[PDB]
């Protein structure tokens, strides 16, 4: 503020309120200034100075978030087809929520994931994540990343060791200079480090609305289907396959479809046809299977030789293969 | 142009908004568009906005701008001139026109609202005919005498709703947010309070409507 | 303040500042001194706080030509076309109300503030500012013209203010000085001028009294006397060259013009890339653009996540595992390949 | 944009014209504009007596017709039959309004005076029997605007609940109305009958109903 | 249609006009304006008389002809803004540009006149005041339909 | 060049005839600039680009 | 050369092109082979001859 001239005489400087709120005497000054005499005599006048810590506007603004995480769970929209049914269920994956499908009860969960975007404090600023060490709550160096104390964001108090330095100023010109600290809120951010939104371990994708990590690739899903088989195609009315032998067309090292499986089967009436076949090294291109003869299937495998246990139409088959490069 | 019926005459709370209605209907409801009126008497030419909308330039005025909205389902010309945030000031006409001689050529019938936030009472038909004496001579206006109506509409009408344009209908006068007024139809000797002259006294704003024979004194 | 922005300056009398950076060496009390800067930006309009009524004409007028300011008597103004800012050049000049003006300097080292009607070809001052544009975006030139990107920015608030942010528009202040009064020696002169006059004598009525007009006291020796200057009824916020031994601490309000928006900004999308795979490793050749940055960053539990100042035309092996990678070169979707 | 402020009677006599200039505030009234002048109606009159700037507007007859007329759009009515009372809206166009203010007295002069006849209705007891005993008169047919409908109720004025009916502002120069002395049933006891004493066009008749 | 000259050494050139120009009418486009003189000296300064080697100098004069840039075929590029009208009640006047005259409904589509006319029976936005030219046309068009 | 304005209209893509020539059409133009109304309904819009190197 | 598919309103003509190669041969040329010369050759080019071939 403007500092209290005492010209002559000593004012006097009781304490504000302000949170770093430094007034000093100094006296003997020497007040030579434009328009008007704020000295008129040869000593003992002098500026009581007084300067006071206070918080930023831009904090409606910007504020920076030192949260101390809690424990996350994971949320999930597994594209499900159960037979004919085709729908996309987007719950909480921690095992606790039932999923109503249609006709099923997913349970994804109770996953085994500690590998999230959590530290011990991430710094959250302006979308910019960062799991960095976020110090007691105000206890901060001069200069120290995070000075202000951010007890409420709308709160009352700022606990501060960024401090103003009053001085005897220079004579004449009203110079009550204040040696504050350097803005450690313009080095922790101007001047901040790679953040932690990059370098996802996982290989996960963070954002923060809330804090939390999309398109995580860590882990299986442990997924529990309640479903009956009375949402099932019933095995009275479903074509009776025979004849299965499967082909091998074309082998893929590791592309998607990879295998040409030329599977033919003798039917005894229309239907839909399975896929599911017991092999962990391969992989169905679909369950969809049409009217038999002879159905072409991308034969999906990333293992070189292929031997796929297929499973078609309740009766199963071995495919053979080498695959591509 | 735009054959715009205007709405019938609002009752609205405070901080609502009123749409001044309109059957902006027999051309074009783009031919003729939204041209809101918000307009008072002491206002005349009160400001609602101006659209012919056959490109789509619907637009409030000064006076259809803050407390007004123009809004319609202007297909049919259907329309409502919005008194938007409308207080105990929405008392104006939100009214019909279209733009279509580049002016409000094409115009609307009106609607006439009484904003107010605050309550009223239901207006009740008594019958009131004329006198025994006299009361069946040249004629009688026998009618449904509407006490104490609020909000819009509280009136009185004549002869069962048939016969009643020549008969004496006194406009709902203001008492204690009620009005007070009367309809009574006037037929001859026979008609009135003889024949087939009814009253209703109409207050819509509680509901109530009591359509009965204005009849002589005795 | 902001609409009737006569009322926040017919409130509080414009004053003088006592800038010592006011024309290469000498410093005083001009009307060219900055009270503080505003940077809050991605856009990046400093919001310079001008010591006139830069925005008020200087009989209170809305006068968007009257840049008002401050003399010893009030109306030290000129037309608004003698303010200029020069940071490292002319920037571009963005709004005025008042005591605030905002504005798109360019870079520089100190912002000038110049007033040149009656300051002698733009009296003003440079106040040491360091106006870098911190640009978001994986690149980073100063770029609108293409269709390249929208950024969320936060930009300054451009348009006329009513209220956000109250300047302390009170502290009736005072000053220093030694030449407020005259007197032929014996008798010493008083008049009407533009200081808020108390008398200083070694004894007598101007050593007590009233200073708005004229007064003579007779038998008065001249190292006696001194003439007086505060303020009253207004003033600038804390008298930053403004020494403000005024006792009566006390606030008005003003408004800040136009506080900031979430604003956009056209980022400069860069060209592409030339991919190279390798066995498990990517070669993506990098032509250049206007200097950015671009981050290869691996697949899966920690890989190599580096960045890398992507300034020339050249080539970098983000070395693709079969955990794969994310190559983010630029202002596109980051995604990088897998083992193929 | 300017509110229509002009000749506060922008009207004629029966079988007279009234050619006025009705200030929207840039200047004449247009036609790509919009502005006019003519004679509307009240009752939130959607109908430009005159719009468009060189004649009658859409929806009123063309004889009250616009113009860009003085400094105004110009509310030439010529044509003042004997229906030509209105607001006379002269204002001026901005390409999406013909922005009118509080419209000239409109005036074409006809209906001279017959003044209305108070007919009455006693307080009676279908309302009486509760304490609402209105003496009713339907004062109707006047002309010009001047029934001074006052209350007698049996002789004695009734002033405590006593509403006279006015007149109707019609462009034809007929009204009707309805005055109630409104006393209680025993207000309708205490005076004797419902009886409006009614001055209509210069006539005093004390009309009353049969309490 | 150009203007040539010596301009600071830099990334980015802004180019104003201000003699009706609005308020120093400007733009600012980036140019790597970046002085790759020849030789192993670095600066703009003649005098001491050493250099003398070849250079590639823009011409002073001006031309008699070395290459067109063809400009003609006054087009228009999409607005809304042409003419006035209240819905059935259109005025198009005389206009800067080639104004086609549009509505929305009737024979209101296009014609780049500057006559006057009254419109009725089509839109209210739906007058399509269009942009053409006659005896004008720009160069390519960059921005510019 | 001067793109195909189309407004309305879903133009057709000529062929370009210089060796830098990438001729197409972004349908969906939406031009409102302060220079003439090409675009008069919010269907039929497209942007005939069409470019040549030399 | 690569074209795009513009913005609503101005007439962005979206098109996204290579980088300068023909600046790239020069701005970013290599150390050129008049330096350099084995032999000292005296390499100069009316035609391309090395006088005073050493």
């Amino acid at each position: 503020p403007s500092p209290y001239v005492k010209c002559c005489g000593t004012a006097e400087c009781r304490t504000q309120d302000k949170p770093e709120y430094k007034c000093a005497v100094f006296t003997g000054v020497y007040p030579f200034m434009w328009g008007g005499a704020y000295c008129f005599c040869d000593s003992e006048n002098t500026q009581m100075s007084e300067a006071y810590v206070e918080r930023a506007d831009v904090c409606k603004h910007d504020h920076a978030a030192a949260y101390r995480a809690h424990t996350a769970s994971l949320r999930a929209k597994i594209k499900v087809t159960y037979g004919t049914v085709n729908q996309t269920v987007e719950a909480y994956v921690n095992g606790d929520h039932a999923v109503t499908i249609a006709g099923t009860k997913f349970i994804f969960g109770p996953v085994s994931t500690p590998w999230t975007p959590f530290d011990t404090k991430i710094l959250v600023y302006k979308g910019e994540l960062y799991n960095q060490d976020f110090p007691r709550y105000g206890a901060g160096q001069p200069g120290r990343f995070g000075d202000i104390q951010s007890r409420t964001l709308d709160s009352r108090d700022l606990y501060a060791n960024t401090g103003l330095k009053l001085a005897r100023p220079a004579a004449g010109n009203i110079h009550v200079p204040y040696t504050q600290t350097p803005s450690g809120f313009k080095t922790w951010q101007k001047d901040r480090d790679s953040p932690l939104n990059a370098k996802a371990p996982f290989g996960c994708i963070i954002q923060t609305n809330p804090v939390r990590a999309m398109n995580c690739a860590v882990g299986n899903i442990p997924v529990s289907m309640d479903i009956a088989d009375s949402a099932f195609t019933r095995l009275t009315d479903a074509p009776v396959i025979s004849e299965l032998t499967c082909t091998v067309s074309t082998c893929t090292h590791s592309s998607d479809f990879g295998g040409i499986a030329v599977l033919s089967y003798k039917v005894e009436k229309s239907g839909r046809c399975d896929i599911h076949s017991h092999s962990n090294v391969a992989v169905l291109q679909e369950v969809s299977i049409e009217t038999e003869g002879r159905s072409v299937i991308h034969f999906s495998t990333a293992s070189a030789s292929p031997s796929f246990v297929v499973s078609v139409c309740s009766s199963r088959a071995t495919c053979t293969a080498k695959c591509e490069p | 142009q735009i054959q715009l019926v205007q709405s019938g005459r609002e009752v609205k709370n405070p901080g609502e908004t009123v749409k001044i209605s309109c059957k902006a209907s027999g051309y074009t409801f783009t031919e003729y568009p939204m041209l809101w009126v918000k307009q008072a008497p002491g206002k005349g030419f009160r400001w609602m906005g101006l659209i012919y909308t056959n490109t789509g330039e619907p637009t409030y005025a000064e006076e259809f701008k803050g407390r007004f909205v123009f809004s319609l389902e202007i297909s049919a010309s259907t329309a409502y001139l919005q008194i938007n945030n409308l207080t105990n000031e929405d008392t104006a006409t939100y009214f019909c026109v279209r733009d279509y001689f580049i002016s409000l050529d094409y115009w609307g019938q009106g609607t006439t609202l009484t904003v107010s936030s605050a309550k009223t009472t239901a207006p009740s038909v008594y019958p009131l005919a004329p006198v025994c004496g006299g009361t069946t001579g040249s004629s009688v206006t026998l009618g449904c005498l509407v006490k104490g109506y609020f909000p819009e509409p509280v009136t009185l009408t004549w002869n069962s709703g048939s016969l009643s344009s020549g008969v004496h209908t006194f406009p709902a006068l203001l008492q204690s947010g009620l009005y007070t007024l009367s309809s009574s139809v006037t037929v001859t000797s026979n008609t009135w309070p003889s024949q087939t002259i009814t009253c209703n006294v109409a207050h819509p704003a509680s509901s109530t409507k009591v359509d009965k024979k204005i009849e002589s004194r005795r | 303040s902001t609409a009737n922005h006569f009322n926040a300056y017919k409130l509080t009398r414009p004053y003088v500042a006592y800038c010592a950076d006011c024309g290469m060496g000498h410093s005083c009390h001009s009307p060219a001194m900055i009270e503080n800067i505003q940077a809050d930006a991605t856009d990046g309009t400093l919001k310079i706080q001008f010591a006139s009524q830069i925005g008020l004409t200087k009989t209170d007028t809305h006068d968007h030509t009257k840049i008002r300011y401050a003399e010893g008597h009030d109306i030290a103004e000129a037309a608004r076309s003698t303010l200029k800012v020069h940071s490292s050049s002319e920037c571009t000049v963005t709004g005025t109300m008042g005591h605030f003006i905002l504005a798109k300097c360019p870079p520089g080292e100190r912002i000038s503030v110049s007033f040149v009607d009656s300051k002698n070809e733009h009296r003003t001052c440079r106040i040491a500012y360091h106006h870098e544009q911190r640009l978001i975006g994986r690149e980073r030139f100063t770029v609108r013209p293409h269709h390249g990107i929208e950024l969320p920015c936060t930009t300054y608030q451009l348009t006329t203010a009513e209220t956000s942010e109250e300047i302390d528009m009170h502290m009736p202040p005072d000053i220093p000085d030694r030449t407020i009064l005259s007197q032929q020696s014996g008798n010493v002169k008083i008049t009407v001028n533009g200081r808020t006059v108390r008398y200083s004598s070694s004894c007598g009525s101007q050593a007590v009294g009233t200073t708005t007009t004229d007064k003579t006291i007779n038998s008065c020796t001249v190292d006696k006397c001194q003439a007086y200057v505060t303020s009253h009824t207004k003033w600038q916020f804390n008298s930053p060259f403004v020494p403000r031994r005024m006792q009566a601490e006390r606030k008005g309000k003003v408004h800040i013009p136009f506080p900031l928006i979430n604003t956009t900004c056209r980022v400069p999308l860069a060209p592409e890339a030339l991919v190279r795979s390798g066995k498990r490793e990517a070669t993506l050749s990098l032509h250049p653009i206007h200097p950015t940055l671009l981050s290869y960053r691996t697949f899966g539990a920690e890989r190599v996540f580096d960045e890398q100042w992507i300034t020339a035309q050249t080539e970098v092996t983000i070395p693709v595992p079969v955990e794969g990678v994310e190559y983010q070169w630029g202002n596109h979707k980051p995604q990088r390949f897998v083992v193929a | 944009q300017a509110v229509v402020t002009q000749e506060s009677a922008l009207t004629t006599s029966p079988g007279e014209t009234v050619t006025l200039t009705c200030r929207s505030n840039i200047g004449a009234v247009t036609s790509s504009n919009c502005a006019n002048w003519v004679q509307e109606k009240p009752d939130h009159f959607f109908t430009g007596l005159i719009g468009d700037t060189n004649n009658r507007r859409s929806g009123v007859p063309a004889r009250f017709s616009g113009s860009l007329i003085g400094d105004k759009a110009a509310l030439t009515i010529t044509g003042a039959q004997t229906e030509d009372e209105a607001i006379y809206f002269c204002a001026l166009w901005y390409n999406n309004l013909w922005v009118f203010g509080g419209g000239t007295k409109l005036t074409v002069l006809g209906q001279p005076k017959s003044s209305p006849s108070v007919t009455l209705f006693p307080p009676s007891s279908e309302e009486l029997e509760t304490n609402k005993a209105t003496l009713v008169c339907t004062i109707t047919d006047f002309y010009p605007g001047v029934v001074t409908v006052d209350w007698k109720v049996d002789g004695t004025p009734v002033t405590q609940g006593m509403e006279t009916t006015q007149p109707s502002k019609q462009s034809n120069n007929k009204y009707m109305a309805s005055s109630y002395l409104t006393l209680t049933a025993r207000a309708w006891e205490r005076h004797s009958s419902y009886s409006c004493q009614v001055t209509h066009e210069g006539h005093t008749v004390e009309k009353s109903l049969s309490r």
